[PDB]
C-alpha cells in the first residue's frame, strides 16, 4: 500500500495510511470505517455513507460528515443513527 | 480581490459559483493566513480532501511549521526545505523528504550530516529497492 501510495504523489492517502498502521496493533482495526474512509476522499459520498451503515458506525458517519458545514444531512442521518455510550 | 476586503468577494463570488474561482478565493484566503475564508470556500467547493487537511493543520503551535506545510501541499518542496533549514530542526524535512518517497534527496542530506549509520543503511536499501524495481 505505501509502496502505491508513493509511486504516485500523494499526501492526504498515505497519511490515512500510516493512520491505519499505528492503529493496527492496538484498536480493533474495523475495516468499514477505513474502506468508508477511503470512499469518501474521493467526491462519491452515498456509498461511503451507506458503508459506514452497513456494519456499524452512525455516529461515526455523523461525526465525520458535520466536518464539511451542511448539516442538514447530518440531522438526516442522525434521525435513525443512535449514541449508545450512558 | 486584491484591493477590496474578504466578506464582498464571498457575496460577489456567490452568484458566478465556479470552481475555478472558488479555487482561486481558497488560494488567496490561505495566502494571507486566514483559515475561516479558506474553509468557507473548501465547504463551498464540496472538497473533502482539502477540509481534511486544514482539520490537520489547525492544530499547529508555531506560526512557520504551517506555511511549510500549506506550500509543501500545493505543488512544490525546495521552499519548504529552505523554511524548515532557516528554522532548523532538520529532522523535520528529513521525516517530510521520506514521506514523501524522495530517497536519493534523503541520502544526500544524510551525506556528511549528523554520520548516523542505521537510517543510512535503511535510506540506502530503500533506494537500491527502488532502483531495482
Amino acid at each position: 500500500a505505501r509502496k502505491c501510495y508513493t509511486r504516485i504523489k500523494k499526501l492526504d492517502f498515505i497519511y490515512l495510511l500510516e493512520k491505519a498502521e499505528k492503529d493496527f496493533k492496538k484498536n480493533t482495526f474495523v475495516e468499514g470505517f477505513y474502506q468508508g474512509e477511503i470512499y469518501a476522499l474521493q467526491t462519491k459520498f452515498y456509498e461511503a455513507e451507506n458503508a459506514l451503515t452497513k456494519s456499524n458506525l452512525a455516529s461515526q458517519a455523523k461525526e465525520m460528515w458535520i466536518i464539511l458545514k451542511e448539516f442538514d444531512k447530518a440531522m438526516r442521518i442522525t434521525d435513525t443513527g443512535a449514541s449508545p455510550i450512558n | 480581490l486584491y484591493k477590496k476586503s474578504m466578506q464582498e468577494m464571498f457575496i460577489v463570488i456567490k452568484q458566478h459559483d465556479n470552481d475555478c474561482l472558488w479555487r482561486v478565493y481558497a488560494k488567496k484566503a490561505l495566502e494571507d493566513n486566514d483559515f475561516d475564508s479558506a474553509e468557507n470556500a473548501f465547504v463551498q467547493c464540496k472538497d473533502y480532501a482539502s477540509l481534511k487537511f486544514l482539520q490537520r493543520v489547525r492544530e499547529l503551535d508555531d506560526r512557520e511549521r504551517q506555511r511549510a506545510e500549506i506550500q509543501c501541499y500545493f505543488n512544490k518542496v525546495e521552499e519548504a526545505e529552505e523554511i524548515y533549514n532557516k528554522i532548523e530542526r532538520r529532522d523535520l524535512s528529513i521525516q517530510m523528504r521520506m514521506k514523501l518517497g524522495d530517497w536519493a534527496q534523503v541520502v544526500d542530506q544524510i551525506r556528511e550530516g549528523t554520520g548516523q549509520d542505521v537510517e543510512l543503511q535503511k535510506a540506502r536499501l530503500e533506494l537500491g529497492n527502488y532502483y531495482a524495481e
